[PDB]
DNA sequence: GCGGTTGGTGGTAGTTACGTTCGC
């Protein structure tokens, strides 16, 4: 199977430096350029570049030249991304994306994509969350994921084993400068001190993992 | 560089509706035009390239046509999954660029929310500050009003809310709304109220508490 | 059979239509 796996995303204070890699598997490396394609929170998709995997020949979008370096490991089947004197503006998933199989008479377009690595550049410090428990023939009950820094956070029920009617929210960015979220399920008000009902929070920014029983 | 103008920005059509989103670019790009689309934390996914040619494993209801500055892509008959963004993508000339993007919402019978009012746990009250949370549990369509009253005053203001994704199978929204006080505050109020207005609702749903 | 989801040699190029592949 052709994937692109990417890492190496991350927070990274203004000015500062991170380097993304795309590691491919499952096809002729050096036979497909590798594409930088990058989309800021809740906004729209953007060209970076993109590299000849066989001569080495970066080619830079825009401006992206005098702070972005494109670099390969034939050996590992691997591109890198090197951003230097990161700004604000600079936030963003950074995908890395390949032509198909046969791209032969004009036949170019983002076929297979990286999952995405968040890159988030600011002055503000990692931040943990609290959990809070939101306490309950439906009853409806949750977790309160509150004043964390920077995303994501990823939230389960029972360990994933409780899917149905589960609702995470998109955080809200507070005043403060943190984000903070409400995941919820709704559950048979009978199985109130039947079933134990347990969220899993993890903020991998901060190593955070909490586990919280919510009560009636 | 070549701009690349999808129009509209958003739409809303029913299940078995066409629908088409149209591409305009600033300057002639020979067919050079593909189509993605991109689903809520997932990478875009393409669906049409080289203006019409359907890519292996896409449902045979997504076509695109178009020529020079004028690109069409046509889902003929809108399913609930295909809520989505949709983008078109020029490789005429470098930089390659993208359209803004169309959000595709899917219509759906009107659907009330169900409400639940949350009173802020012992353990944030331990640390000194209490949010009050609102739930409004699977409704459509997506504008909802939530009002905060707490002794009978208004404090609507001073929430914030959060609206999830539309859900890929029912079409539906769910909606929570955020009060949050220092324990102090908290504690001068008695009776805290959500009261919740919605198209699916004939009158205005409140739920309630009393402090302790 | 014949269009992609694939394999493999060459190679400074989207490199790409081929065959040794894959899948209806």
């Amino acid at each position: 199977e052709v994937q692109l796996v990417e890492s190496g995303g991350g927070l990274v204070q203004p000015g500062g430096s991170l380097r993304l890699s795309c590691a491919a598997s499952g096809y002729t490396f050096t036979n497909y350029g590798m594409n930088w394609v990058r989309q800021a929170p809740g906004k729209g998709l953007e060209w970076v570049g993109w590299i000849n995997t066989y001569t080495g020949e970066p080619t830079y979008a825009a401006d992206f030249k005098r702070r972005f370096t494109f670099s390969l490991d034939t050996s590992k089947s691997t591109a890198y991304l090197q951003m230097n004197s990161l700004r604000a503006e600079d936030t963003a998933v950074y995908y890395c994306a390949k032509y198909p199989h046969y791209y032969g008479s004009s036949h170019w377009y983002f076929d297979v994509w990286g999952q995405g690595t968040l890159v988030t550049v600011s002055s503000a410090s990692t931040k943990g969350p609290s959990v809070f428990p939101l306490a309950p023939g439906t009853a409806a009950l949750g977790c309160l994921v509150k004043d964390y820094f920077p995303e994501p956070v990823t939230v389960s029920w029972n360990s994933g084993a409780l899917t149905s009617g589960v609702h995470t929210f998109p955080a809200v960015l507070q005043s403060s400068g943190l984000y903070s979220l409400s995941s919820v399920v709704t559950v048979p008000s009978s199985s109130l001190g039947t079933q134990t009902y347990i969220c899993n929070v993890n903020h991998k920014p901060s190593n955070t993992k909490v586990d919280k029983k919510v009560e009636p | 560089d070549i701009q690349m103008t999808q129009s509209p920005s958003s739409l809303s059509a029913s299940v078995g509706d066409r629908v088409t989103i149209t591409c305009s670019a600033s300057q002639d790009i020979s067919n050079y035009l593909n189509w993605y689309q991109q689903k809520p934390g997932k990478a875009p996914k393409v669906l049409i390239y080289f203006t019409s040619s359907l890519h292996s494993g896409v449902p045979s209801r997504f076509s695109g046509s178009g020529s020079g500055t004028d690109f069409t892509l046509t889902i003929s008959s809108l399913q609930p999954e295909d809520f989505a963004t949709y983008y078109c993508q020029q490789y005429s000339t470098v930089p390659w660029t993208f359209g803004q993007g169309t959000k595709v919402e899917i219509k759906r019978t009107v659907a009330a929310p169900s409400v639940f009012i949350f009173p802020p746990s012992d353990e944030q009250l331990k640390s000194g500050t209490a949010s009050v949370v609102c739930l409004l549990n699977n409704f459509y369509p997506r504008e909802a009003k939530v009002q905060w009253k707490v002794d009978n005053a208004l404090q609507s203001g001073n929430s914030q809310e959060s609206v999830t994704e539309q859900d890929s199978k029912d079409s539906t929204y769910s909606l929570s709304s955020t009060l949050t006080l220092s324990k102090a505050d908290y504690e001068k109020h008695k009776v805290y109220a959500c009261e919740v207005t919605h198209q699916g609702l004939s009158s205005p749903v409140t739920k309630s508490f009393n402090r302790g």
